[PDB]
RNA sequence: UAAGUUAUUAAGGGCGCACGGUGGAUGCCUUGGCACUAGAAGCCGAUGAAGGACGUUACUAACGACGAUAUGCUUUGGG
RNA sequence: ACCGAUAGUGAACCAGUACCGUGAGGGAAAGGUGAAAAGCACCCCGGAAGGGGAGUGAAAUAGAACCUGAAACCGUGUGCU
RNA sequence: UGAGUAGCGAAAGACGGGUGAGAAUCCCGUCCACCGAUUGACUAAGGUUUCCAGAGGAAGGCUCGUCCGCUCUGGGUUAGU
RNA sequence: CGCGAGCUGGGUUCAGAACGUCGUGAGACAGUUCGGUCCCUAUCCGUCGUGGGCGUAGGAAAUUUGAGAGGAGCUGUCCUU
RNA sequence: AUGAUGAGGUUAAUAGGUUCGAGGUGGAAGCAUGGUGACAUGUGGAGCUGACGAAUACUAAUCGAUCGAAGACUUAA
């Protein structure tokens, strides 16, 4: 991988799957600059798969994405995959890559570690 | 004249606070708020307090313009230390010094 | 190892020459007016405009 | 490691109590010599 | 132009001085002790001792006083 | 022609006490605002603590950490270098 | 002084939303991971009020803390077997 | 008899046990044999790498010369004459 | 190691994404077929693919700020 995140391989992969699911559930999250520099490249490729649409492209999405349900569909219950293949894909069906953007906030207290707001473009 | 504010017996070792104080010493006081507001260090908030108090002693109870104010003299002195213990191995014991500081800031108008 | 001889308080202050910390590298926000930290989002009021 | 003090109320009172000091000539000497010094706690 | 001479910088440090902080020496002081002198007196307890535990107050952790009559009761004197 | 708070009793102060030990036993440290609490109303900064004023006081650099306040040590500025 | 040096005591957290002067750490939630002849349930000794609620954040907590086995104020232990 | 704050602990000289032997004995060797905790976070000089300051009589970018200093330096065999 | 060194900061290919390849693996899922079943074959050198090459401003290198010279002295030309 590009940069080990101070974690181990299984632990880091779990970290990144969780961050990617949370990003496409909340559409913007505040994290650390390196975690964001990695979640960037993960969710880019997930939404590429979503834009493809085919069934194999769905089962490949379904391995690097967690199982949360979006209760707040106003009584509707989407899974994260249904979200990613309807809403996120249909939204970004025009642009050729570059689906997020990171914004530095400043030094978190307790670490001094920079905080970023990674969100969907 | 020359207004001053003091914070006596703050719970930070004084030579960690002197780091931050060596930045605002001599700056236009309109800058020093933002400088202390933007830096990583931890002694910055408890100095922002003292600075804003010494600047609120200029408008009130004297009559000065708080744009005309440079940080003439900032500094930090030692307070009373709290001597604690830390058990090392094999029955040994090592003393700890939870030190304090007195943060003094003096803002002026140059008149 | 142990120090063979205590450090004179001149040598202490010579060693502590470079222990200073640097400025934050800040700019004036063109919207907030107040100061921001370059390439960061204005804590005081609103957007980043970049 | 098992350390040397393993508390026990029954043993503590059986071997250092008041009634066990009041049973000897020397236990009585012990209590008198703690009263000469004026201790708060005589026995244990 | 060429050949020569010479500094100003002080990141810092040195000495002198001015001004501050910690710290509790010194100065003065006493509700405390030390060594004696003169005078008493030198035992208490089965009619429960010395010593304690537990309590007692309008609000009571503790100290002194007190004992279910308890932060005290009667009387004899002084004040 | 004794001590004067590291002295004098271990103990000037809730001391045979904190504390230490299974136990016998060992055992400290700790005084001082002012003549009088008059112990700082009210305003301002601050979440508070702490400050700056205004006050009390003869004195607040006498503000309960409260007589004087040394040295170590730590700082801020400058005259020569 | 050494020196802003060594150490911060085996290990998986993430994010959203709250609360708030201040949040990596406090509360909630979803996901993820760990134990599961035990990191679960009940008890003897021993500790002795640490148990609970509402407030607090000077000290303790190897950081932070709005939190706590900590500080304050109130409470809580029921037997013929 | 270079080098244990670079490494080892195999022998020799810690406590155990045994053989031969000397000693009445506790025990000892001319000896022999099985087993047997090797701690240290580098302050100064030194060394090896790397930055900052000022200087190099204006402020810069680039290319260089070389006073010096370091590196290398070994060797066989087969064919021809 | 950090600093430094280089490559860039939109008038821009510096990194990420995207579309192509390179190399690596070794024939993806679904479907149809044959087997009663484990399976096999075709669709099809397919599908996936971290670090390598190329193109593409989609995202982020925004806006700003600081430091930095005015050339001493003689003597000869």
């Amino acid at each position: 991988g590009y940069r080990k995140l101070g974690r181990t391989s299984d632990q880091r992969k779990a970290m990144l799957r969780d961050l990617a699911t949370s990003l496409i559930i909340s559409e913007r999250i505040e994290t650390t600059e390196a975690r964001a520099k990695e979640v960037r490249s993960v969710v880019e490729k997930l939404i590429t798969l979503g834009k493809k649409g085919d069934l194999a492209s769905r089962r490949n999405a379904a391995k690097t994405l967690r199982n949360v349900e979006i209760l707040n569909e106003d009584e509707t219950t989407q899974t994260a995959l249904q979200k990613l293949f309807g809403e996120i894909a249909e939204r970004y069906t025009e642009r050729q890559g570059g689906y997020t953007r990171i914004l530095k906030q400043g030094p978190r207290r307790g670490d001094g570690a920079e905080s970023v707001i990674i969100e969907l473009v | 004249m020359e207004a001053k504010a003091v914070a006596r017996t703050i719970r930070i070792a004084p030579r960690k606070v002197r780091l931050v104080l060596d930045l605002i010493r001599g700056k236009n006081a309109a800058e020093a708020i933002a400088i202390l507001k933007l830096t990583n260090k931890a002694s910055s908030p408890v100095i922002e307090k003292v600075l804003m108090s010494a600047l609120a002693n200029a408008e009130h109870n004297y009559d000065m313009n708080t744009d005309e104010l440079v940080v003439k003299e900032a500094y930090a002195n030692e307070g009373p230390t709290l001597k604690r213990f830390r058990p090392r191995a094999q029955g040994r014991a090592s003393a700890i010094n939870k030190r304090t500081s007195h943060i003094t800031i003096v803002v002026s108008d140059g008149k | 190892a142990v120090p063979k001889r205590r450090t004179s308080k001149t040598r202490k202050n010579k060693r502590r020459t470079h222990f200073k910390i640097s400025v934050p590298g800040m700019t004036e926000c063109p919207n907030c007016g107040e100061y921001k930290l370059s390439h960061r989002v204005c804590k005081n009021c609103g957007s980043y405009n970049g | 490691v098992k350390r040397t003090y393993q508390p026990n109320k029954r043993k503590h009172s059986k071997v250092h109590g008041f009634r066990k000091r009041m049973s000897t000539k020397n236990g009585r000497k012990v209590l008198a010599r703690r009263r000469r010094k004026g201790r708060k706690v005589l026995s244990a």
